[PDB]
C-alpha cells in the first residue's frame, strides 16, 4: 500500500546526553524531580499518539532539559556529584545502598546550592 | 454442544487466554495488542460469516503482524538485489551499517 | 514460516511417521509418542514467546504435565502387558482381532 | 596426632580457593576495575548497551562523566 | 530478623524502580529516534539497491493500515554487520 | 476396584467430557479429552484379563494419538491465526489435521479398526460407557467447528464408516463386535450431516445412545455375549429377547420405529443442500446394518435354539439387579417416531 | 553463528529421526535425550530460561528416566546402533536425507513451500525489538498461573491426583 | 581470559578432590584411632598422586559391555555434569550467572542420574543392574524433597538467581530461619551421593581409568553438593572491594560440611533401601511438604515477600 | 457358533474366545530369582556359600 | 557463547580423560587373560517400577510447584495463596492415598 | 477427651505426621489471621515495575497530582513505617 513516512536524518539529529548509565542512576532522583515536566509530556505524547514519529520534537526537550540539568550539577555540585557516581559505577548491580555516604554528600551540596530535594520513596 | 455456562453464570474460567488482547499481568503488551484489538472490534456481534469477509483487511494485517511473511519476503529479496549488487560490485555499503560510524545512544 | 518452526514441525511429523510404523517393541512407540510431546513443547513455546503471549506462557508447562501423565499410563499398560506376556512385543497383542 | 590432616585440609582448602579468586579477578581485570555488571532484565541491558556506545571504544567499562558532556 | 531485612530490601527496590522510572523517559526518546534513524538508512540504502528493480516501491509498507508498527528486527537491522545483528539479537540471552 | 473409587473415575470421565462441552478454550478442550483418556483406561480394566489389558493399551493408544494430533493442529491454528477460542479454524493444513484426530477419537473409518477390538476385550458396562459417553465430546467439538470442517473429507469418512460398520457387522458372531460395527456404521450417519445440520447429528446422536443404552442393558440382563449365549434366554426370560427384537427393529431403522427418525431427518436434510446420491447410498448400505440386526433377531426371539438341562436351575431364581433406565430407554428407542416435530427443542 | 538456531533445529530433526527409527530402545531413549537437549538450547535461544530447564527438569530428568527404569528392568531386546540392520539404519538414513533435502530447498530457495510456506531469512529476523525492563515476561506469566489460572490449577491437580489413583489401580494386578 | 576462568575453575576442583581422598582416610583413620596415609609422602601428601598412578598403569579389564559406546558414554557425563555443576555457583562472583541457577543445578545433577542407568544396563550384569536401579530408587526419592527444600527456602530469597543468597543471608544465616529444611537438605544430599549412611555397599565392572572417573565425579559431586549447602544456609559476609574475604569464608565452610560427610560415613550403620525410602517418601517428604505450606504462607503472613528483582 | 460367521480357511483353525474373557496364564514362567551368596562377600567371611 | 564455551570445555575436557583411560593405559602389554566370559542361560518386579511412576507424578506436581517464587509477587494475593495451598493439599493427598492403600512399599 | 488421647497416641508412636499435620494446619489458618497480610498485598501494589503514564490534565481532577512531589497523591509513608 503506502510508502512508509520516515522523519528525516537532519530532524532526528539531538545533542546527546553522552553520560554513563551509573551517572543518570547517581543523579536519576533529582532528574525526574527537575525535569519532570518536560518528562511527563513527552511520555503523555507517546502515550496518545502511539507513534514516534509524531513526538520526536517533545523528546528533544526531553534531552536538553536532561542537559541543563547536569550543566547546573557540573557549575554547582560537581565534586561530590563524580564521588556519588563513581562509588555506583563499581557494584555490579548500581546498587545505591553501596554508596550512601557519597549519596548524602551530594544532595547535601545540592540541598544547600542548587536547592534540589530528592524525592522522597514512592 | 458449547454449552455456554461460562456466559450464563458470569464466570470466567478460560477466556483469559483466549486472545492476546486482553489484559496480561502486569499489562506486558502483546506483540501483535494493536491489530488483534482492531480485528475484534471489527468483527464483534456481525457474525462469523459477514466477519470472514467485512473485516478481511484486519485479519490480514494481524497475521502480517503475527508471522512476518510479507515483510520477511520483502527483506529476503532486498538482501538478495544487494548480494546480487555487491558481487557485481555496483554496490558498497555504507560505514554506518558496516558499523564504522558509532551508533546512537 | 521461519526455518526454525519448520524443522520442529517435521520432527513431529516424523515422530508421528516412527509411531504409527510400529516396529517390535511397544517401548520404542511410547518413545516415539514422547518425542511428539516434546516437539509440540518446542513450537508452542516458541509460538507464545514470539508473539509475547505473556498469559499463555503457562501452556507449554500444563502440556508438559498432562504429556507426563498420559505417558505415565502409557508405561503402566507396557509392564502390565510384559508381565502377562514376558515382552512388550506388539506382536504379542493379539487376542482381539478384527 | 588430630594436627597431621591438617596438612591435607590445608592443600584442599587452597585448591578450593582458587577458583573464586580466580573469578573475582579476572572479572575485575576484564571489566575496568569493576565489578563486573550484571543483566538480569532487559533494562539492565539496555543501560550496559548505551553506555558501550557512550564510552565510543566499544568497551562498557569506561564510563564518560560530566566531562563528556558539553 | 529476615521480616525486618526483606521489608528494607523491598523499599529499595522501589527506590530503584523509581530511579528506572526517572530515567524512562530519555531512554524511549533516544530509542525512538535511534530506531527512525536506523529505519531511515535502511530506507536509502534500499532505495539506491533496488532502484533498478522493476515494480519496486521504496519503502512501502506491507500493512494496510497507516498505524505505526513496530519495526521487527530484519527491518532495524536487516543489512547491518553481522556482529551487529548477532549483538541486537541474542547478546542479552547470550550474556551470562 | 473400590466402589467410591469407581464412581470418582466415572465422575472424572464425566467431567472431561463436561469440560470439552462448557470450555472456549482450546488447550482446555485438550485437557478434557486427556481427563477422559485417563480415568477411562481404569475403567475399561475394571475386571483384570489379558483381553482387557489389550483393549486398554489399544485404545490408550490409538486415544493418545488422536490426542497428540489434536493438540497439533491447534498449535498450528495458534501459529496462523493467534488465537485460542473454539472458532472458526483460521489453517486449512490444521483442519485436515484435527478432522483425522477428532474421527479416530469417535472411531470414523478409516480409523474404525479399534473400536471392534476394543469393545471386544472390555465388558459390556465398559462396551456400553465407550460407544455412549465417549462419543459426546468428540461430536461436541466436531459440532463447534462444523462451519469450518471440510465437507468433502467428513463426507468421504462418514460414508466410508457406514458401509464398513455395515460389512463388519455382516460376519461378527461376538454381540460386542456387532454392537461395536453398528456403531460405527450409526457414526457414519451422525456425521455425514455434520457440514450440514448440527442439530441433526443431536437428534441422531441421543437416538443412538437410547438405542445403544437399551440394547447394553438387555444384553447385560441376560448376561450374553454371543449368538449362541443370547438364544439360551428365549427359555429363562422370553420378554428381554422379544424385547431385543424390539429394539434391533429399531436400530435397523425401519419404520415407525423410532430409527426412522434420524435416517428421515438426515435424508430431509441433504436433500434440501441438493445432495441426492449421498443419501441413497447410505441408506441402501444401512440395509447390511439391518440384515444382521435381522440375524440377531432370528436367532434371540423369531426362532428358538436348543437350550441346556442346567437352565432348569437358573428357571428357579429371579435376577436381583434392577436396572431402573431400561424400560423407559426401551420405550424412548422404540415408540417416539410420533414425537419428530419435538426437533425444535434440540435447536 | 548467526544460524546457530538453524544448526540446532537441523540436529533436532536428526536426532528425531535416530529415535524414530525405532531402534533398540537403549540407543532410542539417547536419541530422545539427545534431541530433548537440543529443543532446550532453542528453547533457551529464544529467551525461555525457565521452559528450557522445565524440558530439562522435567521432560529430559525425569519423565525420560522413568522410561529408561522400565527398559532396564523388563529388558528383553538384543542391542542394536541407529547404523544396525537395514531396517533401522536405512529409515535413519532416508530420514536424514529427507531432512537434508527440506534444508537444501529452504536455503538455496528462498521461499520454500511443502505443505506450509517457508522463508530461507535467518530466524534472528522474526525476534522483536523491544524492552521487558525489570521483568522476566515468561516467568512472570508463568507465575500468573496461580493467579489468573485459577481454574488450569485446579484442573490440572484434579488429572495429577486421579492419576495416581488410575496408576496404582491399572498396577494392582 | 575466560578460558584461563574455566581452567582455573575445573583443575583446582580436580586436585581438591584428588586430595580430599587422602583427607578422609586420615579423618576416619583418627576417628578410629587410626593414623592415615603417613609413609607415602609427609603426612600423606603424596597417597593421590601414587593412587592416580598405580590405576592409570594397572592392567584394565574389560567387562563385556553390551555396548562399549554406552560404557563409555557413562563416565563422561558424570564428569562433565560434575563440573559444570559448579559454574553458576557464585564464590563471590559467579563464573556464569544464571537468573535460574538453582533450577540449572538441580537439572544437571536429574542428568546425571543417567550415568548409574547406562553404566548398568550396558554392564551386561544382572548384580549390575539390580544394583544400578536401586541407586535409581535412592535418587529418585532424595530429588523430589531436594526440590521442595529448595524451593521453600528460595522463597526468601526471591529468585532462583544464586548470588542473591548471598544478599538474602546478609545479616542471618538462612539456617536460623529454616533450620528443619536444612536437616533435611543434608540428609537428602548424602543419599543424592550415596554416601554413607545410604550407601549400597555389596558400576563395579569399570576398570582402573574409568573408575577413577567415575569416582572423581562422585566426589566432586560431594565437594559441590556441600558448597550449595553452604550458600544455600551458611551464608558469609562479601566485602565488593576484597572478595577474597567471601572465597575464603565460603571455602572453610564447604571444608566443615564435607568434614561432616566423612563423620557421618564413620559414625552411623548404612541404611536399609526399605528403611532409606521408608525415610524418604514416609518421614522427609510429608514434613518437606508441611514445610513448603509454612515458608508459602510466612513471607506473606508476616508481610516479608523478598524483592523480585 | 464360531469365531466369525463366514469363516476363511486359515480362520477355521482359529479358536472361539473364551467362555469367559479370562485369557488361559501361558509359560507361568517363576520369577523368584536364586541368588548365590559368593564367598568373597564381606559377610560370607571368605568361606561362605548360601544359595538362597 | 560463553555458557556454550563452558559447557564445551567440560566435555571435551571429560572426553579427553575417559580417552587417556580406556585406551591410553590398555597399550601397556599384560600378556592375555584367556577366560571367557562363562554365561549359561527376570526380575521385573513392581517394586521398582512403582517407585519410577510415583516419582514421574510427583516430580510433575513438583514443576507446578517451580513458579511459586515469582507468583508471590502477585497483587492477588490470597487467590495466589489458595491456589499454591490447594497444589500442596492435593500433593499431600496422593501421598495419603498411596500410603492409605496398597503403595508406598517400594 | 478421646481426641485428646488420640493425639497423644499418635505423637508417642507418628510424631513426624503430627508435626507435619500441624505445622500444614497453620500454615493455613495462621495466614488469614494476620494482619500483615493486607500490607503484604499493598507492597506488591506500591512496587512501581512499569511507568506511571501521565493522563492529560483536563482542570477537573483535583485529587491526582499535577506535580514531581506535592500532598496530591499516593503516599508509601506506611512501608517506611513499617
Amino acid at each position: 500500500p503506502g510508502i512508509v513516512e520516515l522523519p528525516t536524518l537532519e530532524d532526528l539529529k539531538v545533542q546527546e546526553v553522552k553520560v554513563s548509565s551509573s551517572v543518570l542512576k547517581a543523579a536519576a532522583h533529582h532528574y525526574g524531580a527537575q525535569c519532570d515536566k518536560p518528562n511527563k509530556e513527552f511520555m503523555l505524547c507517546r502515550w496518545e499518539e502511539k507513534d514516534p514519529r509524531r513526538c520526536l520534537e517533545e523528546g528533544k526537550l526531553v534531552n536538553q532539559c536532561a542537559l541543563d540539568f547536569f550543566r547546573q550539577i557540573k557549575r554547582h555540585c560537581a565534586e561530590p556529584f563524580t564521588e556519588y557516581w563513581t562509588c555506583i559505577d563499581y557494584s555490579g548491580l548500581q546498587l545505591f545502598r553501596h554508596c550512601r555516604k557519597q549519596q548524602a554528600k551530594f544532595d547535601e551540596c545540592v540541598l544547600d546550592k542548587l536547592g534540589w530535594v530528592r524525592p522522597d520513596l514512592g | 454442544p458449547f454449552f455456554d455456562v461460562q456466559k450464563r453464570l458470569g464466570l470466567d474460567l478460560d477466556r483469559w487466554m483466549t486472545i492476546q488482547s486482553a489484559e496480561q499481568p502486569h499489562k506486558i503488551p502483546g506483540r501483535c495488542h494493536a491489530f488483534e484489538k482492531e480485528w475484534i472490534e471489527c468483527a464483534h456481534g456481525i457474525g462469523g460469516i459477514r466477519a470472514e469477509k467485512e473485516c478481511k483487511i484486519e485479519f490480514d494485517d494481524f497475521v502480517e503482524c503475527l508471522l512476518r511473511q510479507k515483510t520477511m519476503k520483502r527483506l529476503s529479496a532486498i538482501k538478495r538485489q544487494r548480494d546480487k549488487l555487491i558481487k557485481e560490485g555496483k554496490y558498497t555499503p555504507p560505514p554506518h551499517h558496516l558499523g564504522k560510524e558509532d551508533p546512537r545512544p | 514460516m521461519p526455518l526454525v518452526y519448520m524443522n520442529i514441525i517435521m520432527a513431529f511429523a516424523i515422530a508421528l511417521a516412527g509411531l504409527l510404523m510400529y516396529r517390535s517393541h511397544l517401548m520404542s512407540s511410547l518413545l516415539c509418542l514422547e518425542g511428539m510431546m516434546l516437539s509440540l513443547f518446542i513450537m508452542s513455546t516458541l509460538i507464545i514467546l514470539n508473539t509475547h503471549f505473556t498469559l499463555a506462557n503457562m501452556m507449554p508447562i500444563i502440556l508438559l504435565v498432562f504429556a507426563a501423565c498420559e505417558a505415565a499410563l502409557g508405561l503402566s499398560l507396557l509392564v502390565m502387558v510384559s508381565n502377562t506376556y514376558g515382552t512388550d512385543y506388539v506382536q504379542n497383542l493379539n487376542l482381539l482381532q478384527c | 596426632m588430630w594436627f597431621e590432616i591438617l596438612p591435607g585440609i590445608a592443600v584442599m582448602a587452597a585448591c578450593l580457593f582458587i577458583p573464586g579468586m580466580a573469578t573475582a579477578h579476572i572479572h575485575k581485570f576484564t571489566n575496568g576495575g569493576k565489578e563486573k555488571r550484571v543483566a538480569h532484565f532487559s533494562y539492565q541491558w539496555n543501560l550496559m548497551e548505551r553506555d558501550r556506545c557512550i564510552s565510543g571504544v566499544n568497551r562498557y567499562h569506561v564510563t564518560k562523566g560530566l566531562e563528556n558532556i558539553d | 530478623s529476615m521480616m525486618k531485612w526483606n521489608r528494607e530490601r523491598r523499599r529499595l527496590q522501589i527506590e530503584d524502580f523509581e530511579a528506572r522510572i526517572a530515567l524512562m523517559p530519555l531512554f524511549q526518546a533516544e530509542k525512538d529516534r535511534r530506531v527512525l534513524q536506523m529505519l531511515r538508512e535502511n530506507l536509502e540504502e534500499e532505495a539506491i539497491i533496488m532502484k533498478d528493480v522493476p515494480d519496486w516501491k521504496v519503502g512501502e509498507s506491507v500493512f494496510h493500515t497507516t498505524r505505526w508498527v513496530t519495526p521487527m528486527m530484519g527491518e532495524l537491522y536487516g543489512l547491518r554487520t553481522n556482529e551487529e545483528i548477532l549483538s541486537a539479537t541474542y547478546g542479552f540471552i547470550w550474556y551470562t | 476396584m473400590n466402589p467410591i473409587i469407581y464412581t470418582t473415575l466415572i465422575m472424572t470421565v464425566m467431567s472431561g467430557t463436561m469440560l470439552v462441552m462448557i470450555s472456549s478454550h482450546w488447550l482446555l478442550i485438550w485437557i478434557g479429552f486427556e481427563m477422559n483418556l485417563l480415568a477411562m483406561i481404569p475403567v475399561l480394566m475394571k475386571n483384570f484379563n489379558p483381553r482387557a489389558t489389550e483393549a486398554a493399551t489399544k485404545y490408550f493408544l490409538t486415544q493418545a494419538t488422536a490426542s497428540m494430533m489434536l493438540m497439533m493442529a491447534i498449535i498450528i491454528n495458534l501459529l496462523y491465526s493467534g488465537q485460542w477460542t473454539i472458532t472458526k479454524m483460521f489453517n486449512p493444513v490444521a483442519m485436515t489435521m484435527m478432522t483425522m484426530a477428532l474421527a479416530m477419537k469417535l472411531g470414523l473409518s478409516p480409523f474404525h479398526f479399534w473400536v471392534p477390538e476394543v469393545t471386544q476385550g472390555i465388558s459390556l458396562q465398559a462396551g456400553l460407557l465407550l460407544l455412549t459417553w465417549q462419543k459426546l465430546a468428540p461430536l461436541s467439538v466436531l459440532c463447534q467447528i462444523s462451519q469450518s470442517i471440510n465437507p468433502n473429507l467428513m463426507l468421504t469418512m462418514a460414508m466410508l464408516s457406514i458401509l464398513i460398520g455395515g460389512w463388519g457387522g455382516l460376519n461378527q458372531t461376538q454381540l460386542r463386535k456387532i454392537m461395536a460395527y453398528s456403531s460405527i456404521a450409526h457414526m457414519g450417519w451422525m456425521t455425514a450431516v455434520l457440514p450440514y445440520n448440527t442439530t441433526m447429528t443431536i437428534l441422531n446422536l441421543l437416538i443412538y445412545i437410547t438405542m445403544t443404552l437399551a440394547m447394553f442393558m438387555l444384553l447385560i440382563h441376560s448376561s450374553a455375549t454371543t449368538t449362541l449365549s443370547l438364544s439360551h434366554t428365549w427359555n429363562k426370560m422370553p420378554v428381554i429377547t422379544s424385547l431385543m427384537m424390539v429394539t434391533l427393529l429399531s436400530m435397523g431403522g425401519l419404520p415407525p420405529l423410532s430409527g426412522f427418525m434420524p435416517k428421515w431427518m438426515i435424508i430431509q436434510e441433504m436433500t434440501k443442500n441438493e445432495s441426492i446420491i449421498m443419501p441413497t447410498l447410505m441408506a441402501m448400505t444401512a440395509l447390511l446394518n439391518l440384515y444382521f440386526y435381522m440375524r440377531l433377531a432370528y436367532s434371540s426371539s423369531l426362532t428358538m435354539f436348543p437350550s441346556t438341562n442346567n437352565m432348569k436351575m437358573k428357571w428357579q431364581f429371579e435376577h436381583t439387579k434392577q436396572m431402573k433406565l431400561l424400560p423407559t430407554m426401551i420405550v424412548l428407542s422404540t415408540l417416539v417416531l410420533p414425537m419428530t416435530p419435538a426437533l425444535s427443542s434440540l435447536n | 553463528t548467526m544460524y546457530i538456531a538453524f544448526i540446532l533445529s537441523t540436529i533436532f530433526v536428526i536426532g528425531f529421526v535416530g529415535f524414530s527409527s525405532k531402534p533398540s530402545p537403549i540407543y532410542g531413549g539417547l536419541g530422545l535425550i539427545v534431541s530433548g537437549g537440543v529443543g532446550c538450547g532453542i528453547v533457551l535461544n529464544f529467551g525461555g530460561s525457565f521452559l528450557g530447564l522445565m524440558v530439562f527438569l522435567i521432560y529430559l530428568g525425569g519423565m525420560l528416566v522413568v522410561f529408561g527404569y522400565t527398559t532396564a528392568m523388563a529388558t528383553e531386546m538384543y542391542p542394536e546402533v541407529w547404523v544396525s540392520n537395514k531396517t533401522v539404519f536405512g529409515a535413519f538414513v532416508s530420514g536424514l536425507m529427507m531432512e537434508f533435502c527440506m534444508v537444501y530447498y529452504a536455503l538455496k530457495e528462498e521461499e520454500v513451500e511443502i505443505i506450509f510456506k517457508f522463508n530461507g531469512l535467518g530466524d534472528w529476523v522474526i525476534y522483536d525489538t523491544g524492552d521487558s525492563g525489570f521483568f522476566s515476561e515468561e516467568a512472570m506469566g508463568i507465575a500468573a498461573l496461580y493467579s489468573y489460572g485459577t481454574w488450569l490449577v485446579i484442573v490440572t491437580g484434579w488429572s495429577l491426583l486421579i492419576g495416581v489413583v488410575v496408576i496404582m489401580e491399572i498396577t494392582r494386578g | 581470559m575466560f578460558m584461563i576462568n574455566i581452567l582455573s575453575l575445573i583443575i583446582p576442583i580436580l586436585l581438591a578432590v584428588a586430595f580430599l581422598t587422602l583427607v578422609e582416610r586420615k579423618v576416619l583413620g583418627y576417628m578410629q584411632l587410626r593414623k592415615g596415609p603417613n609413609v607415602v609422602g609427609p603426612y600423606g601428601l603424596l597417597q593421590p598422586i601414587a593412587d592416580a598412578l598405580k590405576l592409570f598403569t594397572k592392567e584394565p579389564l574389560r567387562p563385556a559391555t553390551s555396548s562399549i559406546s554406552m560404557f563409555i558414554i557413562a563416565p563422561i557425563l558424570a564428569l562433565s555434569l560434575a563440573l559444570t555443576m559448579w559454574v553458576p555457583l557464585p564464590m563471590p562472583y559467579p563464573l556464569i550467572n544464571m537468573n535460574l541457577g538453582v533450577l540449572f543445578m538441580l537439572a544437571m545433577s536429574s542428568l546425571a542420574v543417567y550415568s548409574i542407568l547406562w553404566s548398568g544396563w550396558a554392564s551386561n550384569s544382572k548384580y549390575a543392574l539390580i544394583g544400578a536401579l536401586r541407586a535409581v530408587a535412592q535418587t529418585i526419592s532424595y530429588e523430589v524433597t531436594l526440590a521442595i527444600i529448595l524451593l521453600s527456602v528460595l522463597l526468601m530469597n526471591g529468585s532462583y538467581t544464586l548470588s542473591t543468597l548471598i544478599t538474602t543471608q546478609e545479616h542471618i544465616w538462612m539456617i536460623f530461619t529454616s533450620w528443619p529444611l536444612a536437616m533435611m537438605w543434608f540428609i537428602s544430599t548424602l543419599a543424592e551421593t550415596n554416601r554413607a549412611p545410604f550407601d549400597l555397599t555389596e558400576n563395579v565392572e569399570y576398570a582402573a581409568g574409568p573408575f577413577a572417573m567415575f569416582f572423581m565425579a562422585e566426589y566432586a559431586n560431594i565437594i559441590m553438593m556441600n558448597a550449595f549447602t553452604a550458600i544455600l544456609f551458611l551464608g558469609a559476609s562479601h566485602d565488593p572491594h576484597t572478595p577474597e574475604l567471601y572465597t575464603i569464608n565460603f571455602v572453610l565452610k564447604t571444608l566443615a560440611l564435607t568434614i561432616t560427610f566423612l563423620w557421618i560415613r564413620a559414625s552411623y550403620p548404612r541404611f536399609r533401601y526399605d528403611q532409606l525410602m521408608h525415610l524418604l517418601w514416609k518421614s522427609f517428604l510429608p514434613l518437606t511438604l508441611a514445610l513448603c505450606m509454612w515458608h508459602i504462607s510466612l513471607p506473606i503472613m508476616t508481610a516479608s515477600i523478598p524483592p523480585q528483582s | 457358533g464360531g469365531a466369525v460367521m463366514y469363516p476363511t480357511k486359515e480362520t477355521a483353525h482359529w479358536k472361539p474366545p473364551p467362555w469367559n474373557d479370562v485369557d488361559p496364564p501361558k509359560d507361568t514362567l517363576v520369577s523368584n530369582l536364586t541368588l548365590n551368596f559368593g564367598p568373597q562377600h564381606p559377610a560370607a567371611h571368605g568361606v561362605l556359600r548360601l544359595v538362597m | 557463547m560463553n555458557i556454550m564455551l563452558t559447557l564445551l570445555t567440560n566435555v571435551t575436557l571429560a572426553s579427553l580423560l575417559v580417552l587417556i583411560a580406556f585406551w591410553l593405559p590398555q597399550l601397556n602389554a599384560y600378556s592375555e587373560k584367556t577366560s571367557p566370559y562363562e554365561c549359561g542361560f527376570l526380575p521385573f518386579s513392581m517394586k521398582f517400577f512403582l517407585v519410577a511412576i510415583t516419582f514421574l507424578l510427583f516430580d510433575l506436581e513438583i514443576a507446578l510447584l517451580l513458579p511459586l517464587p515469582w507468583a508471590s509477587q502477585t497483587n492477588n494475593l490470597k487467590t495466589m495463596l489458595t491456589m499454591a495451598l490447594f497444589l500442596l493439599i492435593l500433593l499431600a493427598a496422593s501421598l495419603a492415598y498411596e500410603w492409605t492403600q496398597k503403595g508406598l512399599e517400594w | 477427651g478421646r481426641i485428646a488421647s488420640f493425639l497423644k497416641n499418635a505423637w508417642a508412636k507418628e510424631p513426624v505426621l503430627v508435626a507435619s499435620f500441624a505445622i500444614g494446619g497453620l500454615a493455613i489458618i495462621l495466614p488469614s489471621l494476620s494482619p500483615y497480610t493486607n500490607y503484604a498485598i499493598r507492597i506488591n501494589r506500591a512496587t512501581p515495575y512499569n511507568y506511571p503514564v501521565p493522563l492529560r490534565d483536563d482542570g477537573n481532577m483535583p485529587d491526582v497530582p499535577s506535580h514531581p512531589q506535592d500532598p496530591q497523591g499516593p503516599s508509601l509513608e506506611w512501608l517506611k513505617n513499617l
